[PDB]
């Protein structure tokens, strides 16, 4: 996964 | 009167920062972004020359706004009963670095070098103006797709730059340094440098290196993508566990990996234009 914070 | 001088377009996004709309300045059709911040949701307040209480963000953006920059400009602001409204510059066409990375994956080193260099120039600019960003990350960077210029956004977690310790932080945990995680203490510059190392890993690998406290504390960096030794070295240097083992901005910019940077437009022509 490659995800927002 | 806020409503008459701007025309609101669609919601661009919302989150910890509040809500941001595309907009247009009615008088000259200048593309703008319109950001609404709720008063109850503002933790940190400042005050202007005149002395009235505004969001720290407004103070910070005013301190970095004069002249030109890789910092998004504050054009105007308004107070409302329960919120503040900020009018900000909006490049067109534009994409944030997070989405850009999502779409294109790991960036070529040449492109990452140009981008990273511009981030560094923008952060030096902030520091030079007495402003600490405290939330440097791909989500907080905009790409002007035509000129190939990066712009820093979202100063809402920022602070006045100081030389003493900070014991408060409300930026992004995965970009925050081990000294924050362990002791709840950091110095501005060396913490900024850590987050820059996270950012650079993100650019050249397509994702951040750490998701967990344990990994941050450990500070061991593994590469999933082919990445040059000079780039790996720069990254591991920025991510030194001891703050005083991290490079200064000068050392970063004099690093062998940082040699022969492309100009913004060259960057857009080679990597951004279709
Ligand atoms: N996932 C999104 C969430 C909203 C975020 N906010 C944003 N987006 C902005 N611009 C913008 C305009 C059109 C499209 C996009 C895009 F495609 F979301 F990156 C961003 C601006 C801006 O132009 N000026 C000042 C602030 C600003 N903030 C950009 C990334």
């Amino acid at each position: 996964k490659r995800r927002r914070h | 009167p806020l409503e008459s001088q701007y025309q609101v377009g669609p919601l661009l996004g919302s989150g910890g920062f509040g809500s941001v709309y595309s907009g247009i300045r009615v008088s000259d059709n200048l593309p703008v972004a319109i950001k609404h911040v709720e008063k109850d949701r503002i933790s940190d307040w400042g005050e202007l020359p005149n002395g009235t209480r505004v969001p720290m963000e407004v103070v910070l953006l005013k301190k970095v706004s004069s002249g030109f920059s890789g910092v998004i400009r504050l054009l105007d602001w308004f107070e409302r009963p329960d919120s503040f409204v900020l009018i900000l510059e909006r490049p067109e066409p534009v994409q944030d670095l997070f989405d850009f990375i999502t779409e294109r994956g790991a960036l070529q080193e040449e492109l990452a070098r140009s981008f990273f260099w511009q981030v560094l120039e923008a952060v030096r600019h902030c520091h030079n103006c007495g402003v600490l960003h405290r939330d440097i990350k791909d989500e907080n960077i905009l790409i002007d797709l035509n000129r190939g210029e990066l712009k820093l956004i979202d100063f809402g977690s920022g602070a006045l730059l100081k030389d003493t310790v900070y014991t408060d932080f409300d930026g992004t945990r995965v970009y925050s340094p081990p000294e924050w995680i362990r002791y709840h203490r950091y110095h501005g510059r060396s913490a900024a440098v850590w987050s820059l190392g996270i950012l650079l890993y993100d650019m050249v690998c397509g994702d951040i290196p750490f998701e967990h406290d344990e990994e941050i504390i450990r500070g061991q960096v593994f590469f999933r993508q082919r990445v040059s030794s000079e780039c790996q070295h720069l990254i591991r240097w920025c991510l030194a566990l001891r703050p005083s083992d991290r490079p200064t901005f000068e050392e970063i910019q004099n690093h062998p990996w940082m040699q022969d940077v492309l100009l913004p437009q060259e960057t857009a022509e080679i990597h951004l234009h279709s």
